RNA sequence: AACGAGGAAUUCCUAGUAAGCGCAAGUCAUCAGCUUGCGUUGAUUACGUCCCUGCCCUUUGUACACAC
């Protein structure tokens, strides 16, 4: 933009969609068991169940909602 | 040509000038006409001047004229090349006929 | 490290210039170099001058020789003066505030003619390189440029808003139409070089290069060559050398003058039809006392015209101008080459000059050296001396910038002054020393036969008691003042010519050049041959030695100042300077710093300890001949062959995408105008044609075709792959439109056809999936028209191929020799067929 | 028949089969064609 | 008493690669405040484009068809 940067929306290709999917899930469970009594198995099970519900109490679904909102804003 | 794109070939008075040209000027005109026949962007102009000549001179004279069947001999093969390419273009142009068939059949 | 700036310029009364005369004798404009000057004729007193503010020498100034002011002509109705300088720059001055109001720079070479009508404020200029510019003063921009000549411009006559008639330095005359804005007619005028052009409403008079003036009749008739210019006659016999300027004038018998390049100028009268009929009858009675009418048609030119008279004026003239009164006086202002401006008058009663000779009034030669200055001298910071080979020893006061006394002494060479008695001494190219007084007459004791050759250099000791005169007799002579006569006392007879002499300010050394590239340095007190300095490869021209006898500066013809230390006789420092040649060099009177003036119009100021040109001075444009430095003040007076005296005082897009944008604009204009056509047809307001189409003046098909043409063939497949389907529909409509315009179609048939077939093969699935009766109708039109075009072109090709084969076959079976035996004719054929060589790898 | 340089002198003939007399060129174009032949025969 | 994985900036990186983990030698220069070898577990992300910062290149088809 010559100095005036701006976010434009683009569509995304399924190998990128699957790579985001896997990264989002595992980063969510690692940082949810960063320092707790929980461990990777239990937090990751928590996350996979919730995300498969889609129930939006979960890391990856929150970040997905964020990214379609940002596209929805400035397409 | 461009003005005469609307039995004449060019404007008629111009045709009369070409008809009453001299022999020496016919040689010089066909020298320049062969030169423009070389490339394929001025071939139309070359072909039209040639056709105007052939239709408005005595052909036995034109064969007779000294040092000209050399030039004529260099003129044929490039015109066969052009003939073949333009005929190829008619050939590709039957696509539109195909597409019309397909569209009416959909319709 | 002070810096010097120019303060003055004398003797520059009129040179290299074309004068413009103002009636009130009234005042007159000439130009100095780089500068204008105006004055009253009868008093001869300067009024004003115009130049840029910063002088050459302020360190802001640029390192280049300044532009000479080469033409000027005025407009009294608006009272402006348009001058043109030989860098081809046009400056217009106000004459009341004497300030510039605007400038112009369109040419490249020097400007010859300005000619301008303030009526609409049209300015017309013709320079040394062949184009004519026309301008408007009110808009101060470039209107336009007329260019078809080849060598230069020497004359042109405007007429109204319609025509120019111009002549070049290669001898052809060209008439230009200003509407269609271009050449119409051309005629070669004379064999060599035509120079002058002057127009009366009937007839046009031009000059050749060898005293043949030619006479045309001019009209406004509208044949091709006919009607316009016709070739009435040839008059001649002015001089032998060619003329330059012709001007008409009237009261009503009219007159015109030819100004030549020689000493002379000519004036003619042009008669009236009554005298024409009278001479016709007289000549016809001589005819009777047919082909004889052809003879009188041949003597036409001398029949109509008439040699009024001449002026065998003096030496040489630059410019001239008319003045008429009473039908009994014609007057010429006359700017010479040498520094004179003269008035000339002639009586007449519309019949005859009534005078044995033209009369010379009001010369102006007073403050102008009138020849070439050969030397300068400064005297006691108050007094200035200028000598020139007319002898015209002009004595000047600086602070008045003006002359005091003038003498004459023949071809003077070198000047010097005597503070004692305030008496000046000169020497010539003949061996005669001439010593002059200032209050009284010049000649006091004019010595002759002092030297059998030209003398060259001359100096006096720090007291003013003796004179050393070195002269091309290969001798130097030493002379003493007796009381006030001069007596030679002794002579040193060397081997070669003397080119300069100087003595120390402490009076101990004598420096004498030779014709060999050598200089000798003698002890003054007893003539002892103390040293010999060697090595300039070309002779020394000018010598200095220091203010205190420490160093010696020698400057020679091979462009290298040498600085010698005087004690042991060593060369300190060599210095290549001054691309032509050095004429002289001078010290500051206090310190080891020194000025140097060349033959190529630069004055270079040096430091004598870093040995660098501190400053370069770019005042003027001739061979600088001499220089002298104030005894204290640091102002320096430089004098040069341009008869001039200067004083320095001390102080974007991707292809394919641009196709889409063109496609949008084109389809928009097309469909809008179509809808408006539908509107008027239903009736029985123009939708506005867009800026790009209007501004380039291109119809929409030509626009889109031009973007398609500019795209390159490596990017054409990718581009048509890039556009979306909607733009493909637009593309199909565009192809329909060019089929409407057949001439464009047959012009660019391969481009169109290739693009069409590619874009359809690529978008085929969409294309058949679209159902639109518009699209079916469009495809029928496009397909039928493409077949018509390709088919008729092909039919030409077939006819030509058959015909040329028939021609060759006929000539074969009549000329080329035929055999019967098959092997024998096969031998013949493999002889005579075309053979082409080819480089095979084996 | 290739096309090569014209056997008069008054013409300049290019490689795409277009020939131009020396007279009927404007002076700038005579310049630019001299430039083109300059660099071409400067290599070869 | 200092510390809970290290700021702004810059550098480096595309498969047995990044990163972990130990064992062994010490080789005419270098190396023990260490240097080179040797195995063992072993990935995430690009693998496209000249749009950006650069970096080169050619602007004479020339070599021989055909095409362009």
């Amino acid at each position: 933009g010559g100095g005036a940067a701006r976010r434009q929306a683009v569509d995304v290709s399924p190998l990128r969609r699957v790579n985001q999917a896997i990264a989002l899930l595992t980063i969510g469970a690692r940082e949810a068991a960063f320092r707790n009594i929980k461990t990777i198995a239990e937090t990751l099970a928590e996350e996979l169940i919730n995300a498969a519900k889609g129930s939006s109490t979960s890391y990856a679904i929150k970040k997905k909602d964020e990214l379609e909102r940002v596209a929805k804003s400035n397409r | 040509l461009g003005e005469s794109r609307s039995e004449v070939i060019f404007n008629e008075e111009l045709d009369q000038a070409i008809s009453i040209l001299n022999d020496e000027q016919l040689i010089l005109l066909m020298k320049r006409c062969r030169d423009w026949n070389t490339n394929a962007k001025t071939h139309t102009i070359a072909q039209r001047t040639i056709r105007c000549i052939l239709m408005h001179h005595n052909i036995a004279k034109l064969s007779e004229i000294p040092g000209m069947v050399k030039i004529v001999d260099a003129i044929i093969p490039y015109t066969q090349r052009h003939f073949t390419r333009v005929d190829n273009l008619v050939e590709q142009s039957y696509i539109l006929d195909y597409a019309l068939v397909e569209m009416d059949k959909l319709f | 490290y002070q810096r010097f700036e120019q303060a003055a310029a004398f003797g520059v009364i009129a040179s290299n210039a074309n004068c413009v005369w103002i009636p009130a004798p009234g005042q007159l404009i000439t130009s100095a170099l780089e500068d204008v000057n105006i004055w009253d004729i009868k008093t001869g007193d300067l009024v004003s001058k115009l130049s840029d503010g910063l002088p050459p020498g302020a360190s802001d100034a640029r390192g280049a020789k300044p532009a000479e002011c080469t033409y000027l002509e005025a407009h009294k109705d608006t009272d402006l003066l348009a001058v043109g300088y030989a860098d081809g720059v046009i400056k217009v001055w106000d004459l009341m505030s004497k300030t510039v109001l605007l400038n112009f720079n369109g040419h490249k070479a020097a400007i010859t003619l300005l000619q301008f009508d303030g009526t609409g404020t049209r300015l017309i200029s013709g320079s040394k390189d062949s184009n004519i510019i026309v301008w408007d003063l009110v808009g101060e921009v470039g209107l336009y440029k007329l260019r078809s000549h080849k060598d230069s411009i020497t004359g042109f006559w405007c007429q109204g808003e319609d025509w120019l008639i111009s002549t070049s330095k290669d001898g052809m005359i060209k008439l230009w139409d200003l509407k269609t804005h271009q050449c119409i007619e051309t005629h070669i005028a004379h064999t060599g070089e035509c120079w002058g052009l002057a127009v009366k409403d009937d007839l046009l008079i031009t000059t050749g290069t060898d005293s043949q003036v030619k006479i045309w009749k001019l009209d406004i008739e509208n044949d091709k060559m006919g009607g316009k210019l016709t070739e009435m006659g040839i008059f001649e016999k002015q001089s032998k050398q060619r003329g330059l300027k012709i001007e008409f004038i009237t009261n009503k018998t009219s007159f015109f003058y030819i100004q030549n390049a020689d000493k002379t100028i000519e004036t003619f009268r042009i008669r009236k039809e009554e005298e024409i009929a009278r001479g016709l009858k007289k000549r016809e009675k001589r005819l009777k006392e047919e082909e004889i009418a052809k003879s009188i048609k041949e003597s036409y030119s001398s029949f109509i015209l008439h040699p009024f008279q001449t002026i065998r004026s003096l030496y040489k003239i630059k410019s001239a101008s008319w003045t008429t009164v009473s039908s009994s006086k014609l007057e010429l202002v006359l700017t010479t080459s040498s520094n004179t401006i003269e008035y000339y008058s002639i009586p007449y009663e519309k019949r005859d000059p009534t005078s044995p000779a033209p009369l010379k009034t009001h010369t102006i030669e007073l403050q102008g050296q009138r020849t070439d200055v050969r030397s300068i001298d400064i005297s006691d910071d108050n007094k200035l001396l200028a000598t020139a080979s007319n002898g015209s020893l002009k004595i000047w006061n600086i602070k008045t910038h003006k002359c005091i006394r003038t003498f004459e002494c023949g071809y003077a060479l070198t000047c010097k002054f005597l503070p004692g008695g305030l008496l000046v001494i000169l020497g010539t190219r003949n061996g005669e020393l001439q010593l002059f007084d200032l209050a009284s007459s010049s000649l006091l004791d004019t010595i002759e036969d002092a030297h059998d050759a030209a003398i060259w250099s001359l100096d006096l000791t720090s007291d003013g008691k003796r004179l050393v005169t070195g002269s091309a007799d290969k001798t130097v002579k030493f002379w003493d003042f007796k009381v006030l006569k001069l007596h030679h006392d002794t002579t040193l007879e060397l081997t070669d010519d003397i080119l300069c002499v100087r003595v120390s300010p402490d009076d101990r050394y004598l420096a004498i050049s030779l014709l060999d590239n050598t200089v000798k340095v003698f002890f003054l007190d007893s003539m002892k041959f103390y040293l010999s300095l060697y090595g300039h490869k070309l002779p020394v021209l000018s010598i200095d030695i220091s203010f205190d006898s420490k160093m010696i500066i020698t400057s020679s013809a091979d462009k290298n100042i040498k600085i010698w230390g005087l004690d042991f006789g060593d060369c300190h420092k060599s210095l290549f300077a001054h691309q032509d040649s050095i004429m002289n060099v001078k010290f500051l009177p206090q310190s080891h710093n020194f000025f140097s003036c060349s033959k190529d119009a630069v004055v270079k100021y040096w430091d004598g300890e870093k040995f660098e040109c501190i400053q370069k001075l770019y005042a003027h444009q001739s061979e600088v001949w001499a220089l002298a430095v104030a005894t204290d003040g640091g102002f320096v007076v430089s004098s040069s062959h341009d008869h001039s005296i200067r004083i320095w005082e001390e102080t974007s897009l991707k292809a394919g995408e641009r196709l889409m944008e063109a496609l949008d604009l084109g389809i928009a204009e097309i469909e809008g105008l179509e809808a408006y056509n539908r509107d008027m047809k239903l009736w029985q307001i123009k939708p506005q044609g867009n800026a790009v189409l209007i501004a380039v003046n291109k119809t929409p098909e030509q626009y889109i075709m031009d973007t398609l043409l500019r795209i390159r063939m490596s990017q054409l497949e990718d581009a048509l792959m890039v556009m979306p389907f909607s733009y493909v529909l637009k593309f199909l409509k565009f192809i329909d439109t060019v089929m409407q315009n057949k001439t464009l179609l047959h012009s660019h048939l391969p481009l169109i056809c290739k693009n069409l077939f590619f874009i359809i093969k690529f978008n085929h699935k969409e294309l058949v999936s679209q159902k639109n009766e518009e699209l079916k109708l469009q495809i029928n039109r496009v397909k039928t028209e493409l077949r018509s075009a390709l088919k008729s072109t092909e039919d030409d090709l077939g006819f030509n191929v058959q015909g040329l084969k028939f021609v060759k076959q006929q000539w074969n079976l009549r000329h080329n020799y035929e055999f019967v035996d098959e092997y024998d004719q096969q031998e013949k054929e493999s002889n005579s067929a075309r053979k082409r060589v080819f480089g095979t790898v084996i | 028949y290739n096309v090569g340089k014209a056997e008069k002198d008054g013409e300049i003939r290019l490689k795409n089969g277009v020939a131009m007399s020396k007279e009927e060129l404007t002076r700038e174009d005579k310049n630019r064609l001299r430039r083109a032949l300059k660099r071409k025969r400067s290599k070869a």
